[PDB]
């Protein structure tokens, strides 16, 4: 058990890393609250 | 909630302000007329709001002579300004400090204080005043000092930052320049609270050598000053990692109560067809600040010691890249600091890339103004002293002043006061031996 | 059931405390809106230590947010957990603090201290059994030093039997974000001697040192800095929040950790600290946790322990771990490093092993150490103050606001009389 | 809250902002070159007035 | 030459790229409406050390 | 990290710089303007990745005559350098070491030194200030003098290679060329590191035989000199089995601290229709490296000995075939080596194959740059002294140098130390008898 449990936690950490990478690419896709742009643009 | 009243006295002040307001307008986004584009609290720092979308500024343009206010009232900014804030005289102060201070001051000073009072009534917390002028003619000097006395009477607990054009140290453009300049130095030592020096010839040289403009004009000379004033008083306009206040500039740059004459510099004065070739990183923009050919005053810092330097970073700047730059610059033995101040640096961070006016400067991602209170300004002070002594050896050009009404003793009082300034600068100059 | 009120003073204090509230909100499972979305009932079992109950489960933090500049709490409320505090806790006023201890202690700061104290009162009698108060501030500069020390004095004279935990950002040697840091910090340290019970000094230089050397981070920003402060900020108070064997609250740490009533200055430390690339090359366990914990490169204050004797030390461990590991490696670190530990105070380690670990990790450990390396930190800024003070510089604003020349000499004499006992303990 | 702490968001923001700076500099270069054409037309005008 | 100071109408590609503001609406609608003041009569309960509402069963 | 500025001073240098850079780019990748055409971290050393993924050069083309430097800021590579980088003067240094270490120079020297600063502040490990300067036309001699000295002071231990071009045996394109040399080696013998001297007369001879080119021009020669400079600085900008940085050259070639004057000779300098007939095998290339009719300085190796030779092979070089070549050489009796140097030559092997600028040097999958502190450069050193003597004899072409500074003494003072160099050579070649 303490083995299978340890292996399960390691796999959870790898899957979390993968999800972080997909999330980072999605949020770097192109992302701009109108307030962050002075009337000059809008 | 935090705002400052901008006063421009004389052609110099009016024109610095011309550039000053054009820049402020652009930064915020306000259009010429005053109405905003088809649509924030930043407008509260310099403008107001009439409840109709016509931001009007907290500006008092005073000149004893027209055509310099009439250019403003005729040009494209006739509707940004309140049509009566632009106070116009009827007789030029005539490069006469004591005409602007003794005879033609009383036909206008009541109106000017009335408008300062009206602007300060619409103020929640007044962080201070910004007095823009020269150390030159009567409009720039005498009316300025006569204004400073009344604001010391009426606003004695209020901050008054000052931006002044020091006389050109080598050539100049008038012959009573040292007379007027030492008189306004004597009358603004005890009333002005932090007065930034700007020399013309330093702007001249930095425009010729860094801006790649072999034809610079006054439309550029204080177009740079508009940038540097905005970079000073923008930390209360935006947020930052290390936001700095107008009282923080004073409490971190004027160590003794009389030493309130810092010299400034701007960072990236790069020239559009020149910035495709540099990192413009924090370390090298700080090195470009401390390099002795980018100052605002023609004075060599190597003949003196730095006492307090405030760096104002605006743009995408990392405070620990600032840490690295300061750690690099404090190891060089050429830049000498005073020993009664083991750390003499202020850092200010603002998340705002600088606005660029259509013209000479290119925009950059990072820009710092470095405000240093150096002991090397005593060289310029003593050079102006030798200038005045050489002219005053035989009462040249004194008959105009004593005929209009200034007494003979005010010149000797100004001489003794600025010689005391010399002695104070030497006294903070030498090290501790006890 | 126990109880702690969070004071935040100054810009640095407000930001570090905001990161603290974000960290423990995500630990307890509280969303930004205040409602509860968690997975373990132990999170809700002891939630009302930091989090006052409201109507329907919108738990409110019991922190006051104080600055003389009405600009930083606006950023706090616009931040990622802004909409969770009570708006009556936000107290401010348009004035120029001006990084000035006199202006934070004898003027507009002393104007606002009464209205601050009213909210501190209301949150203090809205309690069941208050352990005490916990102020977050920066010693260098004003507001956090000036109003922070004034608030500490007033709270100590109001409630004199409660534990005061002041997390202070002490000025660093290498750089200085303001120029009057010796001026602010000698007075604030003078006031922190004979008021508080647990000061925690954090240098910014050590923060960037653990950001670069250990974290291997390229552009470490102020958010990550305050996050590393918030890690130990949260980890010190975990046995009053979560179950586990060998529980330890703030006063148990204090009695177990300050020998003489002046030497209550402490060096925090959080050390399951690995980079993203070095995480997978690791065999995370209690021996290695002790290795990073007693290593001098995961420290949070710029003071090297190997130029002084450890007076006493604690490790607040967290996680499902065997205790023979922590017991035997505390014994082994005491036996390996003996000259750096005092001999007139034997068995000078503390172990407190809470059960719930922080999120994203299986075991963690918070380091508290009353090293005699605070000697260099005090002596250095004593030297800087004496250099700035012999020539009578940068002080006319203080005398204009109403200081006396004798008070600065009192503060420097008291801070030197704080540096004298740390001399004596280094040579018995 | 994920915007404010990832550090690769911040690096990639450095990248986008530097690209925007470069393109904006190009637009400025075009504008200043247009200023140069306007000055040349001015010089031709003053030449023909002189003649 | 003073006409240069309002000329060259702003293009939609001259401004700085982003604008990080300091918006005081929170302070704006808090400051005028008080800072709270403890002007009340107290309602705190009879708080004891560890025996709030005890039991006195051990008596005759 | 890996870094090495290139301070090309004088025409020969600037001109050669043009060639050296052209080669560096085509080899690394930078396009004429830059912006790596791309679709790894080589550039870093001899370049600087600025913003927008740019690639700026690490150089400072200095010369007190517009002509040359101007033809760079108006040709192919008018985008690589940042204007400021290339500093130019107004009046020429009319063949006069005087105009250098003395007049027309006291001025420009200040800037070039400042520009050298920035080009080295954006670095992290300056591995050598490579300075390319001829030994004739004033500039190349005088200007270099001032530079070398200043650098030696500020950038101390930092290496300072100087691929100077030695004066010529016969030919020669200056009747004052002699004077400058015996006044320029009084500064490259006391403020230098490993000045690789190359004579123009040899590249001439080689171009005729091996390169076949009957009448190539200057560019053709400077291009061969590029292959050599390249080979030297290739281990610090690419990979290799046995690398060799600039520091290793200095701590392996120069024997006593005043014989820093080695000679170079490229390898396969074959010519297209002639290379398709040879095996360019490692041995074959080194067999030619020590040949007496390919040394890049007329000085013949037969009438001399080899203090310590250095061999930097490039391209397909099995590291167990060089030991073969070095043995198949040390075995011969013609090549003689000072007894005091047991170990023979130091091997250097890099994979990056010599690139080819569509011009002369054809495609050879291997090569080697051979350096050596031959005990026979004395021959040339002596030829020079005779000229100085025959000329100072009737103090000729001296009124000039003494009218533009240089007290008459210099010539005498220096010529003595030049003869001191002679003894040193005929002293380290003496056969250990004790
Ligand atoms: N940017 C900018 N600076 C100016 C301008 N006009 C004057 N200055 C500065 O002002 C200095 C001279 O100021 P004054 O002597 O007071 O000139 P004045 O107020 O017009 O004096 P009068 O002839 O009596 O009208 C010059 O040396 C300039 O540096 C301007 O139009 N634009
Ligand atoms: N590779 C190469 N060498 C050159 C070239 N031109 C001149 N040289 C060498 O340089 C020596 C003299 O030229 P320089 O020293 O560069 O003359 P300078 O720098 O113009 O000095 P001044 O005449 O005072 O302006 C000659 O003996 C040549 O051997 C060239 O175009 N290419
Ligand atoms: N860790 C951390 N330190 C900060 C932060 N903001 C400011 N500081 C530090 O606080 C020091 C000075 O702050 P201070 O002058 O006291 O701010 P004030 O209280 O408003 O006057 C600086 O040296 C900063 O390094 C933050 O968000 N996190």
């Amino acid at each position: 058990a303490e083995k299978e449990e340890e292996r399960r936690e390691f796999e959870a950490g790898i899957a979390a890393e993968k999800n972080f990478q997909d999330k980072i690419e999605k949020i770097l896709s192109t992302h701009v609250l109108p307030r962050n742009i002075h009337p000059m643009r809008r | 909630q935090r705002e400052c009243i901008s006063v421009h006295v004389g052609q110099a002040g009016v024109q610095i302000g011309n550039a000053c307001w054009e820049l402020y307008c652009l930064e915020h986004g306000i259009q010429p007329d005053g109405q905003m584009p088809s649509d924030d609290d930043s407008f509260n720092t310099f403008f107001s709001e009439t409840g109709a979308g016509k931001h009007v500024p907290r500006a008092v343009f005073v000149d004893l002579e027209p055509t310099v206010i009439d250019e403003v009232r005729t040009g494209t900014y006739r509707q940004l300004f309140h049509p009566e804030q632009l106070i116009t005289g009827k007789e030029d102060a005539a490069n006469n400090y004591a005409r602007g201070h003794y005879t033609i001051g009383k036909e206008l000073i009541d109106l000017v204080l009335d408008r300062i009072r009206k602007l300060a009534d619409q103020c929640t917390g007044l962080q201070g005043f910004l007095i823009f002028h020269s150390f030159g003619g009567g409009t720039g000097s005498g009316f300025t000092s006569l204004l400073m006395e009344r604001l010391s009477v009426d606003y004695g607990k209020k901050s008054k930052l000052e931006f002044s054009i020091y006389p050109a140290p080598q050539v100049s453009t008038a012959v009573v320049e040292p007379y007027n300049s030492i008189l306004t130095t004597h009358t603004t030592l005890e009333h002005s609270d932090c007065a930034f020096m700007v020399d013309n010839e330093a702007i001249y040289d930095i425009c010729r050598r860094n801006l790649d403009i072999e034809r610079p004009t006054y439309t550029n000379l204080n177009r740079l000053i508009s940038q540097i004033v905005s970079s000073i008083t923008a930390s209360l306009r935006f947020d930052g990692a290390l936001n700095v206040d107008l009282t923080e500039f004073q409490t971190n740059l004027v160590p003794y109560p009389r030493i309130h004459f810092p010299l400034a510099t701007y960072a990236p004065v790069i020239s559009a067809e020149k910035a495709y070739h540099e990192q413009l990183s924090v370390a090298e923009i700080t090195n470009a600040c401390f390099e002795p050919a980018n100052q605002m005053v023609k004075c060599d810092p190597r003949h003196g010691k730095y006492m307090a330097c405030c760096l104002l970073y605006r743009g995408d700047v990392v405070p620990k890249d600032v840490n690295a730059a300061i750690a690099a610059i404090k190891t060089k033995r050429s830049i000498q600091f005073v020993d009664w101040c083991p750390t003499g640096f202020k850092v200010g961070i603002n998340y705002q890339p600088p606005t660029v006016v259509p013209g000479d400067l290119a925009k950059v991602q990072r820009a710092v103004c470095m405000l240093s209170n150096t002991t090397a300004i005593a060289e310029a002070w003593a050079r102006l002293d030798h200038k005045f002594d050489l002219m005053y050896a035989k009462r040249a050009f004194v008959h105009w002043y004593v005929g209009e009404g200034m007494e003979e003793g005010e010149f000797s009082e100004a001489r003794e006061d600025m010689a005391a300034l010399e002695k104070d600068y030497e006294e903070v100059g030498m090290d501790s031996v006890e | 059931m126990r109880e702690i009120v969070h004071l935040q003073a100054g810009q640095c204090g407000n930001q570090i405390g905001a990161k603290f509230w974000e960290v423990i909100s995500d630990e307890h499972g509280i969303d930004p809106t205040g409602t509860y979305h968690g997975d373990s009932d132990l999170q809700l079992e002891r939630i009302n230590v930091y989090y006052n109950e409201a109507t329907g489960g919108k738990y409110v933090p019991r922190a006051v947010l104080v600055d003389l500049e009405p600009g930083t709490m606006d950023s706090v409320r616009s931040g990622p957990f802004g909409q969770i505090f009570r708006p009556d806790n936000f107290v401010f006023g348009q004035s120029g603090a001006g990084n000035n201890w006199a202006k934070g202690h004898y003027t507009e700061g002393a104007e606002l201290v009464d209205s601050v104290l009213d909210v501190v009162r209301k949150e203090a009698e809205s309690c069941d059994c208050l352990q005490g108060f916990q102020l977050t501030h920066s010693l260098g500069g004003g507001t956090g030093s000036g109003m922070g020390t004034l608030l500490i004095s007033k709270i100590r004279e109001e409630y004199p039997d409660r534990i005061m935990n002041t997390f202070s950002v002490v000025p660093s040697p290498k750089v200085s974000d303001t120029v009057v840091e010796p001026y602010n910090a000698t007075l604030s340290v003078h006031q922190l001697v004979e008021n508080t019970d647990e000061t925690y000094c954090i240098d910014n230089e050590a923060l960037y040192d653990i950001c670069f050397r250990t974290l291997k981070l390229t552009t470490p920003t102020y958010g990550d800095l305050n996050h590393l402060v918030s890690a130990t900020m949260s980890g010190v108070t975990t046995c009053l929040r979560f179950p586990g064997q060998l529980n330890a609250d703030l006063r148990k740490l204090a009695v177990n950790m300050v020998p003489f009533p002046r030497l209550h200055f402490f060096m925090p430390g959080f050390a399951p600290l690995t980079s993203r690339g070095s995480q997978q090359y690791r065999a995370l366990t209690v021996p290695e946790l002790t290795q990073q914990m007693f290593d001098a490169k995961n420290m949070m204050a710029a003071c090297d322990p190997r130029h002084g004797r450890y007076l006493t030390v604690a490790a607040v461990f967290r996680g499902r771990m065997s205790m023979k590991e922590v017991d035997e490696q505390m014994l082994n670190v005491q036996n390996k490093n003996s000259s750096y530990f005092v001999e007139w105070i034997p068995n000078n380690v503390k172990t407190a092993v809470c059960d719930i670990p922080p999120r994203g990790l299986k075991m963690s450990a918070t380091f508290i150490g009353n090293s005699t390396a605070i000697q260099e930190l005090f002596k250095r800024i004593s030297e800087q103050f004496t250099a700035m003070f012999r020539r009578k510089a940068f002080l006319h604003w203080y005398t204009g606001e109403g200081m006396d020349e004798m008070e600065f000499t009192e503060a420097e004499s008291n801070m030197n009389d704080l540096g004298n006992p740390v001399v004596t303990r280094g040579a018995c | 809250q994920f915007r404010e702490c990832c550090e690769e968001l911040r690096v990639e923001l450095f990248c986008i902002h530097q690209k925007a700076v470069c393109e904006e500099r190009k637009a400025q270069i075009a504008f200043n070159e247009e200023l140069k054409r306007q000055k040349l037309v001015e010089e031709q005008m003053f030449l023909k007035l002189w003649e | 030459n003073s006409s240069n100071y309002g000329e060259f109408l702003p293009m939609p590609q001259f401004f700085p790229c982003y604008y990080t503001p300091k918006e005081q609406v929170f302070s704006g609608h808090i400051r005028a409406t008080g800072f709270y003041q403890n002007n009340t009569l107290n309602t705190t309960p009879d708080r004891t050390r560890t025996l709030d509402f005890p039991n006195f069963q051990h008596t005759l």
